[PDB]
């Protein structure tokens, strides 16, 4: 859901959504890792769960159409950094 | 696996003058050839080409020629010439690949058991590397495919000897060239690699824009595998990595600094020898 | 004192309130021009002076 800013989850909206207690979310998360659906880690002393990397799902129409709208405003910003490279030596590289 | 090939620039020549023989009717005739090399290692060596008769319709692509008479004497001539050598693959000269391409490396994986095609390219617009070799697995699918066949990706290089290098850079001559230049060719590499980037995304939403909305096959093929692309993208001004650039990037600032406090120094022996040069000569003269 | 500026004596105290920042920072807004001082670096001393 998060598009990966603050995706360091804390334990809360984990033992919320999955409806579980605390003291057993960790051997939740840890299955699975174990199984291999999550590439995350744990930490204890804030017991925020760090994500990294997620399974890859299925989307549809709107999906694409957000996907577009990062990539037309990844592209075009590339455009424009690689001209202020070249604007910026004209006759200096040959 | 193959995991690379090595292509010496005798051919990527010996192929466009086939293209340069048939190229009269103009429109399309697409150049099949035959391709030599050799079962060198995992990694394999190019060496030579011939051609080989091929036609092929415009509806139906169904209806082509391979000589088998026309490959078997020639290749015959060949291997009387050269022991060394023998066949590993073809080409054609296309420059996207077509429907098919399939059932030419079906014929001939009976002369060696990994026929390998390579792809070249006459007009490369693109102005990146060209000239890109596949080989054909079989993948088969979740879907129920009883043969899920499609090529796959190999990289390539141009390969290089001693003698061909005297041969080739004689003809550079006929344009100008730096490759002696230090860090000109390193911003146009730059510039070259970037342009490469533009020229894949441009690509990319013209695929995107029509599997969104009107007509493409939708399939769970690239558009979860591209999602994972977007997994990466690296966050990069945040907490601790600002401590990579100013801990890494001012350690080669001092670098640079020392090269500057020479290179000055280095100049101003060359005004005094030049200035006790100038006026003693002068004084001695008058 | 209570007019001019605030400060308004409440239960037995002249209150203060905030008087901070965040301090926030990006560092790569001079990833663009510490790049054109780069590209200056090599533009002088690549030119025939």
């Amino acid at each position: 859901t998060r598009p990966a800013n603050h995706r360091q989850l804390t334990f809360e909206e984990i033992a919320k959504s999955a409806k579980i207690t605390v003291n057993e979310v960790e051997l939740l998360v840890m299955k699975a890792l174990s199984v291999g659906l999550v590439k995350g880690s744990i930490d204890e002393v804030d017991k925020r769960v760090h994500m990294t990397w997620v399974q890859p799902r299925v989307l549809d129409l709107q999906q694409i159409k957000g996907m577009k709208d990062r990539l037309e405003f990844w592209c075009t910003d590339v455009k424009s950094m690689e001209m202020l490279v070249e604007h910026q030596a004209h006759d200096i590289l040959t | 696996a193959v995991q690379k090939v090595v292509v010496h620039p005798l051919v990527l020549l010996s192929v466009v003058d086939h293209f340069n023989r048939i190229g009269k009717v103009g429109n399309q005739k697409r150049v099949v050839g035959v391709l030599l090399g050799s079962w060198q290692k995992k990694v394999l060596d190019v060496s030579n080409s011939f051609a080989v008769p091929f036609d092929e319709d415009d509806k139906d692509d169904s209806v082509w020629f391979l000589d088998h008479d026309y490959l078997e004497n020639m290749y015959g001539m060949f291997k009387k010439v050269n022991a060394r050598e023998r066949i590993v693959g073809w080409y054609h000269t296309g420059p996207k690949l077509h429907k098919n391409d399939i059932a030419i490396n079906e014929l001939m994986k009976r002369y060696c058991p990994n026929s390998v095609l390579v792809i070249i390219d006459v007009k490369p617009k693109d102005l990146g590397l060209p000239t890109e070799a596949y080989i054909s697995v079989e993948e088969v699918h979740d879907d129920g495919t009883p043969t899920s066949k499609t090529f796959e990706h190999v990289t390539s290089e141009i390969g290089a000897e001693e003698a061909e290098e005297v041969g080739v850079e004689h003809l550079l001559r006929d344009i100008k060239d730096t490759t002696v230049g230090t860090l000109s060719q390193r911003i146009t590499n730059q510039v070259h690699g970037l342009k490469g980037l533009n020229s894949k995304l441009l690509d990319i939403r013209s695929y995107l824009e029509k599997v969104a909305t009107g007509k493409l096959p939708i399939n769970h093929q690239i558009i979860y595998q591209l999602q994972d692309v977007f997994n990466l993208l690296p966050d990069v001004s945040l907490q601790e990595f600002v401590k990579a650039f100013y801990l890494k990037t001012n350690d080669q600032m001092v670098v640079v600094y020392l090269a500057s406090l020479i290179r000055s120094v280095v100049a101003l022996h060359n005004l005094i020898n030049n200035k006790i040069a100038n006026r003693d000569a002068e004084k001695k003269e008058g | 004192y209570a007019k001019k500026r605030g400060w308004v004596l409440g239960p037995n105290n002249y209150y203060s309130f905030a008087s901070q920042q965040q301090k926030p920072e990006d560092t790569t807004i001079p990833s663009t021009e510490l790049a054109k001082q780069v590209i200056e670096y090599a533009r002088q001393l690549e030119m025939i002076v």
